RNA sequence: GCUUUACUGCAGGCUGUCGCUGAGGACUCUCACUCCGGGAGGAGGACACCGAUAGCCGGGCA
RNA sequence: ACUCGUACGGUCACUGAAUCCUGCCCAGUGCAGGUAUCUGAACACCUCGUACAAGAGGACGAAGGACCUGUCAACGGCGGG
RNA sequence: GAAACAUCUCAGUAUCGGGAGGAACAGAAAACGCAACGUGAUGUCGUUAGUAACCGCGAGUGAACGCGAUACAGCCCAAAC
């Protein structure tokens, strides 16, 4: 499945009808100025942390595609669940 | 006016810079040849002494204490004991230097009494520090007005018990209030959570 | 005769097998064991939920209801008689040390009432005026703005 | 108890950096500091030593 | 400690008298050396950020690694077609 | 103990080193912060409370201000001159 670029759809918002994109997830980066970069430094010292001390986990054999619905005269957006889809094209 | 004291004083402020910056430069190379416990005729910061309660009468003495530098000197472990505890050469002691040398100098005089001490410099590898000491069976203070709180047998080895000014300011007994909860009355009345 | 007095001679005292009552194997660890594995059955789910405000940034109000009052009208002889007329704050008890005094509707109001608050719900009102009686809201409620 | 390219750490070695530490991205110096000398004095020199921290290695050890 | 010791020394390993000999392999691993370039933490430093701080990016860049060489009386290897 | 286990727990427990007294320690606010036109050294007891807070936010850990009580007692230097 590709994902039309610019769809016909719904919103949780003005209760009609407009124009919805399709943009994947661009997250963003650490803070630094956070509840886990503090206490990444008092769950520790000397020995073993736990949850401090662990590493990354693997994935399944296919990533969900993870969006955003961006809107057209609006600006802004919401969340959806996601696919596991090897990849996507948003075509257009 | 100021006080000719304030003079000694608003120089120690910053012992690194004019004339005490010479100073010091110069006695430590004759302080780095000295004993551990040095006794000397009189106080190198005469205010501070004073302040802490120095006086210039018989019974009160006054000696330099120089003690190793570093953090904490630890063994790592015989048995077997785990990562949190294998302290050796990233953790440090409990007590502060200047209660260290406070002890030092009280032992090398069996007979006097500490009532306090202060910094007077350290170099690269080691921390010097004066200590006032009184003799609490000279009449000459057993008489003094201000001294005399010194003698009872209840100030014996006052030291060792954590009685000293740098004692007690270890002891996190310093604020009356917040974060004092575990320290006063007592750390060990406080199943040592200070 | 107690159950415990009984059991001289069972050998298991109700144990069942000899061999079940022993360590804390038989509990299934000591204390909240597994709360989330063998015994997870009926244990709030793992994790944090909301906030909390700072202890001392909190409004505990001392509320009561209009039923309270109205059912003690003539039972508190030790108050006014209008026209009654009554300031709740001197009826509430854990009020000396109260955020403030708040009188709730709920229940009739079979009496003419001229009560005195610092602040009442939107139907204690309906049910003081609608029986014929007016509200007074203390110098501190005036701060309802 | 033992092993290792098991997990996690520590000694320890290597290295950058800060303090000790001074005068005029390569240099001179002498005054701290180190070593040799009985001594005079000689060698070395703001390095090395030591305190702190950072990166690598790290079954020698837990 | 070695050490009242100094390379004809003593440390750390292997093999195991004499005698005849001791082939080939440096790809992996180890050790050592070199290294244009790349990679490489913290401090100081530049920009922005915060009346400060948390913070964002940059810049330089050690050992180490990449990479290259030496080495098997170093761990070991010496097949199939 | 956490039904393994590293953080965590056991626990600042066991054990060790130093020292005082008939009691020790603490103690006359750079306090509190029922924020007030409020309290007024210090221990301790009852409570506050398994509350706030912590924590592979797991197992578990865990105060304080205040209040009611006990007893109450406040002072001396450094410096200025
Ligand atoms: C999907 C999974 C992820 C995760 O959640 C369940 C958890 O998120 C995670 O482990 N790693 C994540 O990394 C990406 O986002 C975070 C997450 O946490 C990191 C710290 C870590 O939790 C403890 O070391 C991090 C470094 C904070 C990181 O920052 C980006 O656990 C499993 C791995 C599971 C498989
Ligand atoms: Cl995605
Ligand atoms: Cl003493
Ligand atoms: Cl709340
Ligand atoms: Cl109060
Ligand atoms: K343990
Ligand atoms: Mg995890
Ligand atoms: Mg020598
Ligand atoms: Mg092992
Ligand atoms: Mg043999
Ligand atoms: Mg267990
Ligand atoms: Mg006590
Ligand atoms: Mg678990
Ligand atoms: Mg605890
Ligand atoms: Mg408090
Ligand atoms: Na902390
Ligand atoms: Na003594
Ligand atoms: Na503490
Ligand atoms: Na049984
Ligand atoms: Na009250
Ligand atoms: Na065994
Ligand atoms: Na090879
Ligand atoms: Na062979
Ligand atoms: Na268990
Ligand atoms: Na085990
Ligand atoms: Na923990
Ligand atoms: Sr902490
Ligand atoms: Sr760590
Ligand atoms: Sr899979
Ligand atoms: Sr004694
Ligand atoms: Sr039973
Ligand atoms: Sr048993
Ligand atoms: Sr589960
Ligand atoms: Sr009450
Ligand atoms: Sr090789
Ligand atoms: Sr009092």
């Amino acid at each position: 499945m590709q994902m039309p670029r610019r769809f016909n759809t719904y919103c949780p918002h003005c209760n009609e009808h407009q124009e919805h994109e399709v943009e994947k997830v661009r997250s963003g980066r650490q803070t630094g100025m956070k509840w886990i970069d503090r206490q990444r430094e008092r769950n520790s010292g000397i020995g073993n942390d736990g949850k401090f001390s662990k590493v990354p986990g693997g994935d399944k054999p296919t990533k969900k595609t993870d969006l955003k619905y961006r809107c057209g005269e609006c600006g802004k957006a919401h969340l959806r669940e996601g696919w596991r889809a090897g990849r996507l094209e948003f075509q257009e | 006016a100021r006080s000719a004291y304030s003079y000694i004083r608003d120089a120690w402020k910053n012992p690194g810079d004019g004339q005490l910056a010479e100073l010091q430069w110069q006695r430590q190379q004759e302080w780095r040849n000295e004993g551990a416990v040095e006794r000397i005729e009189r106080p190198t910061r005469l205010d501070k002494a004073r302040s802490q309660g120095y006086k210039a009468k018989q019974g009160v003495i006054v000696a330099r204490v120089s003690v190793r530098k570093g953090s904490a000197r630890k063994r790592r472990h015989k048995a077997g004991r785990r990562s949190k505890r294998q302290g050796v050469t990233r953790i440090t002691r409990r007590k502060d230097i200047q209660r260290v040398a406070e002890e030092r100098a009280s032992r090398t005089f069996p007979n006097l009494r500490v009532l306090n001490s202060y910094s007077v410099g350290q170099d690269g590898r080691q921390k010097w520090h004066e200590v006032i000491l009184i003799d609490p069976n000279h009449p000459a203070i057993q008489n003094d007005d201000d001294l005399s709180w010194i003698c009872a047998d209840d100030q014996a080895d006052r030291v060792f018990r954590g009685l000293t000014g740098a004692g007690r300011r270890n002891r996190g007994l310093s604020g009356k209030g917040k974060g004092s909860e575990k320290t006063r009355p007592s750390l060990r009345s406080n199943g040592g959570k200070g | 005769t107690s159950k415990k007095k009984r059991q001289r001679g069972s050998r298991t005292h109700g144990g069942g097998s000899h061999k079940n009552r022993r360590g804390a194997g038989h509990r299934g660890g000591r204390g909240d064991a597994g709360r989330d594995k063998h015994e997870f059955h009926n244990h709030e789910p793992l994790g944090k939920s909301g906030f909390k405000r700072p202890q001392k940034v909190q409004e505990e109000a001392a509320t009561i209801d209009v039923r309270e009052i109205d059912e003690n009208v003539t039972l508190l002889a030790a108050d006014d008689v209008a026209e009654f007329r009554v300031d709740v704050r001197d009826v509430v008890e854990e009020a000396d040390d109260a955020d403030y005094v708040k009188v709730l509707g709920a229940g009739q109001v079979r009496h003419e009432l001229t009560l005195i608050a610092d602040d009442f719900s939107e139907g204690a009102r309906e049910k003081v005026e609608g029986a014929g009686g007016s509200v007074e809201l203390t110098d501190l409620g005036e701060e309802r703005q």
